[PDB]
Order: structure tokens, then C-alpha cells, then sequence
């Protein structure tokens, strides 16, 4: 059905910033929730930040609350995760996701539908 | 609205007496005497009706006496048994409801009377 | 046909002017009551939303065809997808009235809620533009259909019932940059 | 077979004001008869017309007192069911539960002075368009007004018109925005003879074409 | 009567389905029907 | 044949380059007495008459799409002005007449329209300014436009210090072209007259 195209990964060192992007392949008229999951080396996947398509309702993790910022482009049908002031612990594999089926805030970080192959972000010190 | 002048104030020692006079020009509204203590709010002292009933503040009751003369268009305040507290500028103008003694912030005042009791 | 142009009278020439034949037409699809009667999206919802029709997208079907009129009248239907109960207060209500169940409150069923609301504005007609103010770019605050409230609202749809439009205004199309015409992809079967 | 149906989506849920009924569980119940029970009202505006209630002026009094002063402005209040003077009224207590209104609002003025005390009063309706109301009857004589003195008949009723742009008005003033959307009502004391502490009681009731429109439930509960 | 396609009457009264208009004129229909056609001057077909 | 005389009150205005009268949205006013004014409105016939106003100078260096507006009611110095500042609610329509006098050896076109609830137009929206009651001034044919419009708005009576329903608009459609025997410049004036002036809600004085 829907495939996700990720962009903007790479390598930085501590203190810099990165910008991740993700655009879905089809532009159906749904209320999907673009989110970001990260999987640290030798650990399991976990939620980072999500955003709703209709409004700019953003969820966040306790780890990254003041640093990270997520936004959406209504025109280009995109979503961007602006990572700021990276820590050496932010090294992981970052995945996007879709979650088309239900769009309520209380469940905005539990069950996504389409993932799309992850990007590699490896910050140094 | 009214052009009214005051006179009679001055300097006197404790226990003295004074007679303040005020002359007005408009109508026969119930008049009264106000004083602005140094550094305190302007407060009513004694009020008189249109040819009749008078009413006094609690503190100045019994020592002061207000009177009216309709023909000469004048009001008088006789002050006896003075105390150092009674030093102020004694204005005069109209007053509403002399029973409750609710003054009128209506308009302009004439600064013409200054009393300075010494002790 | 030739006529006086500066007089601004309408002139409709036919193909009969050179032997043709005017054919029978059916204009059921450009009827005002027909075309405005479809659900269209409102893409800025809040926990508390004031139903203002000027919040439809300006380039949608109903959004643009509504911007192409000065005044309008309509009832309304809304399709809300919410969590918890949904309270509706009419036009003019305090904002604190939205926390009580004496007002129309909908206890949420499974998919969503579909209601029908009347017209409660104090004016005879509503407007899309206003030249001036209403207190002692921005329309008067009385140009709305009420307000809704839930713990969070996911989507809102609106539908104009018994719609009436007055005093038409410009309605634009996408502009052609350098082409001879605006070319785009049109649906066609695979293979 | 049997009749097929489409269980539509969006339909079915409970609305607290819906116009349909529930299904019964307890049949054949007869009530005790209450034929010709006294004091029934089927409309709130009937009671609001027939029964006027008092206004609340300074110090929380239902009346204004004549003043031994140069000021001839007894009282002044906004034309608003949410005014400070109407806070204790039945018309206002009803109007708090509605969104909009329209129509007439009647004011009643009862003179309660002695027989040997005369007076002449004036009330003016000052529609919106000025920043501050007038404080002289000579200047408020250019609005809609009425004058009346004291005599055998001790009551006077003046009817405030509904004049505005919209067909309805809100029964609640929005925010700290000033200059009430409707006008003011100004009571004046034209003259008086030997009326030093005599009062004039004011009350308000609904007019002949008064109307409240959209029921709400606005109080914090 | 635009975009309603059921033949059966409504289950709810007219007083509850939508609001009621009170009284106390299509301009552009008449402005288009009163348009000029034909020709101007003489014709030599 | 193209001779027209309009009489509004004790004022007249004759034109021999008439092209007709354009009625917009209505040929006559709707119900002036409604339920919002509660029977207390009155009509003023002394205020319905002409008054002049200068719009702009039509020079040759103004291209297509040059817009000039005039919101109505304007700053009136006569009976209409004291009406506006003396009563709280007013309503009236308009009877406008624009004149651009050059000579018949000029070229160009002007668009005179009456836009309800004015809002600034984008450059692409000026191509559709003929959706409003309008007429053209072409020095080739006429020197005078004439439009007549009713009162409209969301409210039956208006507070003109807060809202202005109508706006007179003059747009350059074709630039003015002159020659050695044509007028090198054209000045545009308006001759507006209110129609069916009704008032309500008399206000206190200021004196």
C-alpha cells in the first residue's frame, strides 16, 4: 500500500544538529500520524516523537523533550524531525512510521502500520 | 457651577476659638465644611440643610457649631475648644444627604482658608 | 452580433448566427444547493473548536465556491471523531458552557458522530468578507455556527444544508506558468 | 427471506437533548388527580411579564434617593441582562440560561415619599455610539425619553425599545471590552420640592414582544 | 432539494431537522434570461 | 437618444453621452421596516442629493490594473454628515455617476464598479472585476458611467462609523492613449447621491 522514503541521516559529533525527513509514496486523504522510532545498538526499538497530520499535535519521549522538534509540511506532504544538541547516547537507527488506522492522542505511540527502512545516525564525541 | 469664597482662618493657640465664613452665589443647596488634614484624605466635618437641620462628625461633635444666613448668602462655622489635631485647610461647598454626611466630589474648590492651631 | 460595449448589458450570441443549432442543456450539477451539499474537511481542530466555515480550505470544492460569494445562509451537518463526550453550544454562548451536559452532548459511539445543527447566528445572513469592525483579515466573532468540545478531536467534517449564496466574487484557477495550457496527468487504465 | 437493513454509521449514539423517547418497563399506573391545581405556569416569560422584581443600586438598595447637590443623575446602567443593577432580577436569572434575546424591557418607578414632598423625574434611552453617557438632562433630552412628576398615581412604567443592527442580541457581555453593545438607561432628577430623603423604587419586567432564544447551561457545576 | 435521494418522508418533523424561515428573487437568473441575442442592423443571408 | 437627466432632490445632472443606467443586484430596496428597529425608524428626504468627489487623474503612464477606490459613506459635510453623527443606525443605497472628460480623439477604457464588502484584490483577481455592477468609460463613446445599487449587509441597519458595505472602484483597463489633437490628461470625478435614507436611534448632543 504505502511506502515511506526517509532522508537526511548521516554522521555528526556532539553538539551539532541533524534533520530527518520522511515522505509517503501515496497522498491519500487520511489522518495518518508520522512518527519516529529509534533502535540503539544492542537494544530494542523505542518511540521518539510523533505528529498528527490534521493539526500539529506532537507527542514526545521523556528522553528528548526540549531538544527534538517535529513538524509537517501540508503542501509537500512531508514530516521533519529536527534533532538538536545531540548526545553521544543519541547514536541509533532511526525509523519512521505511519499509523493510519486510528489518530487519537492517547494512543499516538503504540501501534504503527508502515515502517520503511531505517536510517543510520551515529554521533561522535 | 458656584463661585464661593472663604475667610476667617488663621493661627491660634490650644483652647482658642475661631469663626470661619463662606459666601456663595448659586441657589440654596445644603452646604458643609470639609478639611484636608496634612497627609490625610479630605473629610467632611459638619453639614447644614436648607434653613434647618445640622449634623456633625463624631470627633467634632459638641465643640463646633455651624450656622446659615440665607439673606446674606453666607455660612459660618464657629470652632471652640480647639485641639492640635484640627489643623488643616477648611474648604466649603455643597453636600448631599447631610444625614449620612455624604460629601460631593462634584467640581472645583476654592482654597481660601488655612488654620494652624499651636501647642 | 454587434452591440454597445460600454453599456455592460449581457449579450448571448448563438451558433444559429451562422446556421448552427443550440442544443438542450442540463445544469443539475452546477446547482448551488446541489454542489455545496457534500462533506468537506476542516484540518485545524482543537480540544475546543468554534465552527467557522471560513476555516475550510480555500482551494477545495466547497471552500473555494464559498469564497466566491459575499453572503450566504445555511444549516449544517458535522461528522466529528472524538474521545469521550462531545458538547455543542450555540452561537453566543459563554465558553464555560461547554463543560456541562445540559447542552447537546453526544456520548461517543464506535466509529464517529454525525449530527445536524441549525443556523443560530443573530444575523439574517453570514459573510465571507467584512469591510470594518464590530468592537469598540478578521470577520466579526458572531460569524460562526457554535462550538464543540471533546478531550481530543481527530477530524471534523461539515456539510451545508439548504445553502443560499449571494453577490458573487472572483473564483480563480491554477495559473499557467509558460505552457500553452495547463497539462496534468489524467486517470487511465494500466498496461 | 427477511428485510435487509443498513446499520448506518454516525447514527445511534445518545444525545442529551434528542427528540426521541425510551421504552417503558412498568405499565398501567394511574396518578392521583390534580385537577385545577392553583398557580400553574407553562411559560417562563408569563411569570417574567406579570411579576416584576427589584433593581440593585449602590449599597444594594432597590431605590435611588434624591440628592441635595448640583448633580441630577440618579442612576445609570447598561442595557444588558448581565448588568450590575439587574444581577438580582428574575428576568436576569432566566436570561442567564439562554444565548440570545430580543424585544421590550419594561422599567417601573414607584415613588415612596410623603404627601408633602413633590418631585419630577426623567428617564432616557441612550443607544450606542457615544463613548460616555450624558450626565445632564439638558443633554440627554435629545435621546428617547419621558418625564413624569409625583401625584395620586405613584407608579410609572417606561418601556425600553429594542433598537440594534442584528435581529437578536447576546444576553451576555463578551469580555472586558468596554462600551456595552446596547445603550445605557439614565435616570434624572429634573427637580424636587422638600424631598430630602425620599426614594424612588425601580423594578423591571419583560415586555410584550420579549423573547429568549437558545437554551444553554453556562454555570460552573 | 439538492443532493437528497430518498423517496420516503423523513422520520423527524420539519421543526427539528432544520431551522424555520420567517418572512416580512433570483437576480442572476433574470439577468441571464434578459440577455440580448439575434443581431443588430440589417441582415443579408 | 443618448441624453439622460437624473434628478435627486433639488439637484439635477444632465449628460449627453449617456450609455444607460446599470442596476446592481436589485431594482429597488427591500423592506426598510424590520423587527430589529422596533417601529422607531424614520426617513430623511433632505439628505438624498448629490455631492462631488475627486477620484484620480487618468494619465498615460498608468498600466492595466491600476485601481482606485472610494469607500461609501465618505466624509460628508452636509445634511448626510449630521445624520451619520446624530443617529446610531442608518441605512441607504447609492446612485453613483462617474465622469472622465477628455475628447473623442483619445483612446482607452476604464472600469467603474461597485464592490460590496471591499477587500484588496490580487493582480490575478482584477481580471474578474466585472462580476460586480459595472460600466466602462471609453473616450471613444461616452464620458459618463451611471450605476444604482441597493442597501445590503448582514444587518438590516448599519453603524457607518464601524462598517462600510459599498465601495466605488475605478480600474484602468486599457491605458490612455493620446495624440497631438487629443487631451493629454483626464481627471475623474464622482457625483454620488444616497437613496432611501432611513435612520434610527437618536443620540445625545455634545454641546
Amino acid at each position: 500500500q504505502v511506502q515511506l522514503q526517509e532522508s537526511g541521516g548521516g554522521l555528526v559529533q556532539a553538539g551539532d544538529s541533524l534533520r530527518l525527513s520522511c515522505v509517503p509514496s501515496v497522498r491519500t486523504s487520511d489522518n495518518y500520524i508520522m512518527g519516529w522510532f529509534r533502535q540503539p545498538p544492542g537494544k530494542e526499538r523505542e518511540f521518539v516523537a510523533a505528529i498528527r497530520r490534521s493539526d500539529g499535535t506532537t507527542k514526545y519521549a521523556a528522553s528528548v523533550k526540549g531538544r527534538f522538534a517535529i513538524s509537517r509540511d501540508v503542501a509537500k506532504n512531508a514530516a521533519y524531525l529536527q534533532m538538536n544538541s545531540l548526545k553521544a547516547e543519541d547514536t541509533a537507527v532511526y525509523y519512521c512510521a505511519a499509523k493510519y488506522q486510528s489518530t487519537f492522542y492517547s494512543t499516538m505511540d503504540v501501534q504503527y502500520d508502515y515502517w520503511g527502512q531505517g536510517t543510520q545516525v551515529t554521533v561522535s564525541s | 457651577q458656584v463661585q464661593l469664597q472663604e475667610s476667617g482662618g488663621g493661627l491660634v493657640q490650644a483652647g482658642g476659638s475661631l469663626r470661619l465664613s463662606c459666601v456663595y452665589s448659586g441657589g440654596a443647596y445644603s452646604m458643609g465644611w470639609y478639611r484636608q488634614a496634612p497627609g490625610k484624605q479630605r473629610e467632611l466635618v459638619a453639614a447644614i440643610t436648607d434653613d434647618g437641620i445640622t449634623n456633625y462628625r463624631d470627633t467634632v461633635k459638641g465643640r463646633f457649631t455651624i450656622s446659615r444666613d440665607n439673606a446674606k448668602k453666607a455660612v459660618y462655622l464657629q470652632m471652640n475648644s480647639l485641639k492640635p489635631e484640627d489643623t488643616a485647610v477648611y474648604h466649603c461647598n455643597t453636600v448631599r444627604r447631610v444625614a449620612t454626611l455624604s460629601g460631593s466630589s462634584s467640581g472645583s474648590w476654592g482654597q481660601g482658608t488655612q488654620v494652624t492651631v499651636s501647642s | 452580433t454587434t452591440s454597445a460595449g460600454e453599456s455592460a448589458d449581457p449579450v448571448t450570441t448563438t451558433v444559429e448566427n451562422y446556421g448552427g443549432e443550440t442544443q438542450v442543456q442540463r445544469r443539475h450539477h452546477t446547482d448551488v444547493g446541489f454542489i455545496m451539499d457534500r462533506f468537506v474537511k476542516i484540518n485545524n481542530t482543537n480540544p475546543t473548536h468554534v465552527i467557522d466555515l471560513m476555516q475550510t480550505h480555500q482551494h477545495g470544492l466547497v471552500g473555494a465556491l464559498l469564497r466566491a460569494a459575499t453572503y450566504y445562509f445555511s444549516d449544517l451537518e458535522i461528522v466529528v471523531r472524538h474521545e469521550g463526550n462531545l458538547t455543542w453550544v450555540p452561537n453566543g454562548a459563554p465558553e464555560a458552557a461547554l463543560s456541562n451536559a445540559g447542552n447537546p452532548t453526544a456520548y461517543n459511539k464506535a466509529p464517529f458522530t454525525r449530527l445536524a445543527l441549525p443556523y443560530t447566528a443573530p444575523h439574517r445572513v453570514l459573510a465571507t468578507v467584512y469591510n470594518g469592525t464590530s468592537k469598540y483579515t478578521q470577520l466579526p466573532a458572531s460569524f460562526n455556527f457554535g462550538a464543540i468540545r471533546a478531550t481530543d478531536i481527530s477530524e471534523l467534517l461539515v456539510r451545508m444544508k439548504r445553502a443560499e449564496l449571494y453577490c458573487p466574487r472572483p473564483l480563480l484557477a491554477v495559473e499557467v506558468t509558460a505552457q500553452d495550457r495547463h497539462k496534468q496527468k489524467i486517470i487511465a487504465p494500466a498496461k | 427471506g427477511i428485510v435487509p437493513v443498513a446499520c448506518s454509521d454516525g447514527y445511534g449514539g445518545l444525545v442529551t437533548t434528542d427528540p426521541k423517547t425510551a421504552d417503558p418497563v412498568y405499565g398501567k399506573v394511574y396518578n392521583p388527580p390534580r385537577t385545577n391545581y392553583p398557580g400553574r405556569f407553562t411559560n417562563l416569560l408569563d411569570v417574567a411579564e406579570a411579576c416584576p422584581t427589584f433593581l440593585c443600586f449602590d449599597d444594594g438598595k432597590p431605590y435611588v434617593v434624591t440628592r441635595e447637590d448640583e448633580q441630577r443623575l440618579l442612576a445609570k446602567f447598561d442595557v444588558s441582562l448581565a448588568a450590575k443593577h439587574m444581577s438580582n432580577t428574575y428576568l436576569s436569572g432566566i436570561a442567564q440560561y439562554y444565548a440570545q434575546y430580543s424585544g421590550t424591557i419594561n422599567l417601573h418607578f414607584m415613588f415612596t415619599g410623603s404627601t408633602d414632598s413633590k418631585a419630577r423625574y426623567m428617564v432616557a434611552y441612550v443607544p450606542p455610539g457615544v463613548e460616555t453617557p450624558p450626565d445632564t438632562p439638558e443633554r440627554a433630552a435629545h435621546c428617547i425619553h419621558a418625564e413624569w412628576d409625583t401625584g395620586l398615581n405613584s407608579k410609572f412604567t417606561f418601556s425600553i425599545p429594542y433598537v440594534s443592527a442584528a435581529d437578536y442580541a447576546y444576553t451576555a457581555s463578551d469580555v472586558a471590552e468596554t462600551t456595552n453593545v446596547q445603550g445605557w438607561v439614565c435616570i434624572y432628577q429634573i427637580t424636587h420640592g422638600k424631598a430630602q430623603n425620599d426614594t424612588l423604587v425601580v423594578s423591571v419586567s419583560a415586555g410584550k414582544d420579549f423573547e429568549l432564544r437558545l437554551p444553554i447551561d453556562p454555570r460552573t457545576q | 432539494s439538492g443532493n437528497t435521494g430518498s423517496i420516503i418522508n423523513n422520520y423527524y418533523m420539519q421543526q427539528y431537522q432544520n431551522s424555520m424561515d420567517t418572512q416580512l428573487n433570483d437576480w442572476f437568473s433574470k439577468l441571464a434570461s434578459s440577455a440580448f441575442s439575434g443581431l443588430f442592423g440589417a441582415l443579408l443571408a | 437618444d443618448r441624453t439622460l437627466t437624473t434628478r435627486n432632490g433639488h439637484t439635477t445632472s444632465t449628460t449627453q453621452s449617456s450609455v444607460g443606467v446599470t442596476y446592481g443586484y436589485s431594482t429597488g430596496e427591500d423592506h426598510v421596516s424590520g423587527p430589529n428597529t422596533s417601529g422607531l425608524e424614520t426617513r430623511v428626504t433632505q439628505a438624498e442629493r448629490f455631492f462631488k468627489k475627486h477620484l484620480f487623474n487618468w494619465t498615460t503612464d498608468k498600466p492595466f490594473g491600476h485601481l482606485e477606490k472610494l469607500k461609501l459613506p465618505t466624509d460628508h459635510k452636509g445634511v448626510y454628515g449630521h445624520l451619520v453623527d446624530s443617529f446610531a443606525y442608518m441605512r441607504n443605497g447609492w446612485d453613483v455617476e462617474v465622469s472622465a472628460v477628455g475628447n473623442q480623439f483619445n483612446g482607452g477604457c476604464l472600469l467603474v464598479a461597485m464592490v460590496p464588502e471591499w477587500k484588496k484584490f490580487t493582480p490575478r483577481e482584477k481580471y474578474q472585476l466585472t462580476l460586480f455592477p459595472h460600466q466602462f468609460i471609453s473616450p471613444r463613446t461616452n464620458m459618463t458611467a451611471h450605476i444604482t445599487v441597493p442597501y445590503l449587509g448582514v444587518n438590516r441597519y448599519d453603524q457607518y462609523k464601524k462598517h462600510k458595505p459599498w465601495t466605488l472602484v475605478v480600474m484602468v483597463v486599457s491605458p490612455l492613449t493620446t495624440s497631438s489633437i487629443g487631451a493629454t490628461e483626464i481627471k475623474v470625478y464622482a457625483n454620488i447621491a444616497p437613496t432611501h435614507v432611513h435612520v434610527a436611534g437618536e443620540l445625545p448632543s455634545k454641546e
